[PDB]
């Protein structure tokens, strides 16, 4: 296959996306959730483990690392310690809401991906770290959570496998660096939101220092599909090292924002001009999209016209597919404000223990501040350029990257307009 | 034996396992530079300093936390290494306060040695610093927060040696300040130790307080008698 | 906005402040929810507990969370002032938080912005003198296919014009409580053409299960 | 009668500020017993 997109709709994973049916036990029980999850958890660990690495599944959180490798990491036999799987439910990314539609209308389907993944590799419990502004979410899970464990899906002896399992909760307190899964599992373990060092992997020293493994909410709810329907089938979507479907949330000036599930290496022009309803005044009046939220760079119009929205051909555009986030902007847009508001996003949201992010976010923010307003020389652009090289890779964790990747993009593809910038207000000011 | 094999610039040196790069260079000979980094404290590695490029690796790494590996090839005085230097010195330098002649770790600063070694030798910021309210912690230590560089020895000292648990890190981002948070002494017996911890001019003795320079003072080693610890 | 604390007469250690029964037996389910030998993982829900019988985090909640968990106060003081839900000055009844990233403001939030500023009549950070309402700016909320969009307390309200928060303000000032939903036709997050995919029903259970399993 | 017309997730009309924690608490009685590290805290 060489053309991907126009998904069917019984190949899709998340049935019930925009809440249309009961999102309860009974609703999800009818849509295929929860059927024969005891063949699954007494086939074996390697056996799901198996199943989810021939599927070509990679990690939906944004990093694309390979989940059947990252799941079986921690496929070691135990040392006294317990084992746990953590599930990141923040979803702090601007742009990025499909985890908030996922724990909202399909509970059971991501409780199912607890026990399947908990089973997979052994662990005792898992933790589901929701964010503190999702409060109604936040309940209809433990709303679904309380129905799976008085019909006996999930606790002690778990679907009738022999297997004790449990599901918990932790709301989280409005931090978007808690999002990460270091400063996640400091998080879960009542201190600051504050990223550690790997080496420890979470898989050696995790949560209370127990071996853990941290998933992204929609890479777990698809593994019971994985296991129920089969690797070769998940794999049988998008191109080589790409297998799978993605949820696309598409919002901006777009004419129709909105949630919705599709292939995984679909044309952007398509997406956008079939899901979204085209953008505001049609397709020539496209500025510029940033594809995967404000961790990825942006890419201009020339770019998006014959763009795959996979990992490997947004790598090859100098950007990244993250979370699958299309934020769209038209040529009515003020593009350097954009970038300066995501700058000071970043600067905002920044957990503070280490130099280069601390200082150098709020470098960028104040002479991006300078660059929207004009006050600054060209000359200083390529010295804003050196920055960003200099706090992207020095970093403990990886939002110093996140917030050096779109300063970078805005300079390749926005020099001239900056340099017109500062040059109609050295005239209007000198 | 179970010593592993590595090389610094080149130079083979046996190390036990679970050593760190920082002690490997400093067991044949070099010194790494730190800020956060104490060998009687945890290891915090948020100064990123220490930052040095093991070869055919993409991707620096801090030298006070990263365990060695078999066969790694250390270079401690490469271009990039030079380079994140430079880079981590210009975002410490970057909201410091011009108070060198009016502070009581000039001729002493850790950082200002390695700002002359390691450092460029001119600022780009063109942008206005920072100002962080001061605190008082007791009549022993006189404090400028506005010189303190976040490196957290001040609350790994009074959580692992004093066992006071008194002094953290309060805010987010650029605004976090290092204090107890509320009006509270840290008089414990070993407090005044967080003076000769402290790399910056933020936490300075009161008593000694506009004195004396270190480079104009003779130092007589001798032993103390207060108590029966010689 | 600061990151210090002063004793003022009606922030201080001697503030009276006590949890409910009920609020304790909440408080033992939550520290039996974690593993023994690390009870300080309870600091983050216990605390914001007391935010929710209180409205507001005085040091007294903050000392009282440290003295039934067996932790220091400056932990408590860490993870309070790092995360930006715990209200260490006395909120007004109603806490709006409007969304300002660039999702949201592409669709015209400060048009929001500034339909409140002008309804209640104060500022970005000011209270009413009523203590009602309470305006500040937040971050993305994650409902960015739903921009513009305000919360609410616990509640989310998304698809708005200036119009549509005018009414949220006149219910919530009248003493009601509106519907925490879209402004908009549509219910979640569908496009407003209608449905675009999931059209057909679903298949249901024992739809293309593998052999073996 | 199969409806895809509206909108079946109307129950967080009706929660209250409570509802989490009460939750929790219902959900207490079901769960499995806690692993120990051995000591009360790390600071016993
Ligand atoms: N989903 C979201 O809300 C956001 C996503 N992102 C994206 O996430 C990524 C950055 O996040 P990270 O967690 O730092 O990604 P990545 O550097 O860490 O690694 C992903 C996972 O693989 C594991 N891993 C990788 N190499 C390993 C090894 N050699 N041994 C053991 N485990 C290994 C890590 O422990 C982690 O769990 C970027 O792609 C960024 O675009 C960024 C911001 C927000
Ligand atoms: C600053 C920052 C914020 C992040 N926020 C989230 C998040 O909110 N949700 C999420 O699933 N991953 C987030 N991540 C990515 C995680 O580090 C990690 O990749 C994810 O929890 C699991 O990835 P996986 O899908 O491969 O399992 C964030 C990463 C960074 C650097
Ligand atoms: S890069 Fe920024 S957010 Fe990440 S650990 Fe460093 S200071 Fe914290
Ligand atoms: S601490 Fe060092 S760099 Fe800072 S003012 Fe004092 S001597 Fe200068
Ligand atoms: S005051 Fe000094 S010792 Fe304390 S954290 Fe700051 S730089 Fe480190
Ligand atoms: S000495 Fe290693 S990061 Fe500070
Ligand atoms: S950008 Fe406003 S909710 Fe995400
Ligand atoms: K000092």
């Amino acid at each position: 296959k060489t053309s991907f997109g126009s998904l069917k709709d019984e190949d899709r994973i998340f049935t019930n996306l925009y809440g249309r049916h009961d999102w309860r036990l009974k609703g999800a029980q009818s849509r295929g959730d929860w059927y024969k999850t005891k063949e699954i958890l007494l086939k074996g660990p390697d056996w799901i483990l198996g199943e989810v690495k021939t599927s070509g599944l990679r990690g939906r959180g944004g990093a694309g690392f390979p989940t059947g490798l990252k799941w079986s990491f921690m496929n070691k036999p135990s040392d006294g310690r317990p084992k746990y799987l953590v599930v990141n439910a923040d979803e702090g990314e601007p742009g990025t809401c499909k985890d908030r539609e996922i724990i909202r209308h399909d509970p059971h389907k991501l409780v199912e991906g607890c026990l399947v993944g908990g089973r997979a590799m052994g662990a005792r419990a898992a933790y589901i770290y929701i964010r503190g502004e999702f409060y109604n979410e936040a309940s209809n899970l433990q709303v679904a959570i309380r129905e799976a464990y008085e019909a006996g899906l999930i606790g002690k002896n778990a679907c009738g496998s022999g297997y004790d399992f449990d599901v918990f909760v932790v709301r989280g307190a409005g931090a978007y660096i808690c999002g990460e899964e270091t400063a996640l599992i400091e998080s879960i373990e009542g201190k600051q939101g504050k990223p550690r060092l790997k080496p420890p992997f979470p898989a050696d020293v995790g949560v209370f220092g127990c071996p853990t493994t941290v998933a992204n909410v929609e890479t777990v709810a698809v593994s019971p599909t994985i296991c129920r329907r089969g690797g070769a089938w998940f794999a049988s979507f998008g191109r080589e090292r790409n297998s799978g479907t993605k949820l696309f949330n598409i919002s901006g000036h777009v004419n129709n924002p909105c949630t919705v599930e599709e292939e995984m290496s679909v044309p952007l022009k398509e997406l956008i001009e079939k899901h979204a309803g085209g953008v505001t005044g049609g397709w020539d009046n496209l500025l510029a999209v940033i594809p995967g939220g404000s961790s990825t760079p942006l890419i201009p119009k020339s770019v998006c016209e014959t763009v795959l929205m996979d990992f490997d051909a947004l790598i090859q555009a100098q950007t990244g597919l993250g979370t699958a986030a299309v934020i769209v902007m038209d040529r009515s847009t003020d593009i350097v404000k954009a970038i300066a508001r995501l700058i000071e996003f970043y600067k905002h949201e920044s957990c503070g223990q280490c130099t280069p992010c601390r200082e150098g976010v709020d470098w960028m923010n104040k002479v991006m501040a300078r660059f929207v307003r004009g006050d600054a020389r060209p000359a200083e652009i390529d010295s804003l350029w050196e920055i960003s090289k200099q706090i992207e890779g020095h970093t403990i964790c990886a939002l110093g990257d996140g917030a050096a990747w779109p300063v970078q993009g805005l300079i390749r593809h926005f020099r001239p307009e900056l340099e017109e910038r500062m040059q109609r207000f050295a005239q209007q000011h000198q | 034996s179970n010593l592993i094999e590595v090389f610094v610039d080149g130079q083979s040196v046996m190390v036990e396992p679970g050593t760190t790069v920082l002690q490997a260079c400093e067991k044949v000979g070099m010194q790494i530079p730190r800020f956060c980094y104490h060998e009687r404290l945890s290891v915090a590695g948020n100064c990123r300093m220490c930052l040095v490029e093991i070869e055919k690796a993409p991707k620096v790494v801090a030298a006070c936390a990263m365990p060695v590996m078999k066969g790694w090839n250390i270079l401690t005085n490469s271009e990039k290494t030079k380079k994140a230097r430079e880079g981590v010195m210009e975002f410490l330098l970057a909201n410091h306060p011009l108070d060198c002649p009016i502070c009581d770790q000039g001729g002493e600063c850790d950082l200002q040695d390695q700002s002359m070694m390691f450092g460029s030798d001119r600022s780009r910021f063109l942008e206005g610093k920072r100002a962080v309210e001061d605190k008082n912690i007791g009549p022993l230590v006189k404090t400028i927060m506005t010189r303190c560089i976040q490196c957290t020895r001040c609350i790994r000292f009074a959580s692992e040696i004093a066992g006071v648990d008194d002094l953290g890190t309060t805010g987010r981002g650029n605004d976090m300040q290092v204090g107890t948070y509320i009006e509270k002494m840290f008089m414990s017996e070993l407090s005044g130790n967080i003076i000769d911890i402290c790399p910056v001019g933020a936490l300075t003795s009161k008593p000694y307080a506009f004195t004396a320079r270190p480079w104009e003072t003779r130092k007589t080693e001798s032993i103390d008698v207060m108590d029966a610890v010689g | 906005a600061l990151f210090v604390h002063r004793d003022t007469p009606k922030n201080n250690p001697e503030t009276p402040f006590d949890f409910t029964p009920e609020n304790y037996k909440r408080i033992e389910a939550i520290v039996k929810n974690y593993p023994e030998g690390h009870k300080a993982a309870a600091v983050l829900p216990v605390l914001d507990l007391a935010q929710r019988q209180n409205g507001w985090l005085p040091i007294s909640a903050m000392n009282k969370v440290a003295e039934i968990l067996q932790v220091p106060p400056m932990r408590v003081y860490e993870v309070a002032t790092f995360y930006t839900m715990y209200n260490r000055k006395p909120v007004g009844k109603y806490h709006i938080q409007v969304c300002t990233t660039t999702p949201c403001m592409l669709r015209n939030s400060d048009s929001i912005l500034e339909a409140i500023q002008k309804k209640l009549g104060i500022k970005v950070g000011e209270t009413t003198p009523d203590k009602l309402f309470t305006l500040i700016e937040v971050e993305c909320l994650g409902a960015c296919v739903n921009a513009p969009m305000v919360q609410i307390n616990d509640n989310y309200y998304e698809d708005l014009t200036p119009k549509d928060i005018e009414e949220i303000i006149d219910e919530l000032k009248a003493g009601k409580i509106p519907k925490p939903g879209p402004r908009s036709g549509r219910f979640s997050c569908e496009p407003a053409g209608g449905l675009t995919s999931l059209t057909e029903p679903p298949k249901g259970p024992g739809f293309g299960v593998q052999a073996g399993l | 009668p199969f409806d895809n017309t509206t909108y079946k997730n109307l129950q967080h009309h009706d929660y209250s500020t409570y509802t989490f924690l009460d939750l929790n608490l219902d959900l207490s009685k079901f769960r499995m017993p806690q692993p120990s590290s051995g000591r009360e805290s790390p600071r016993h």
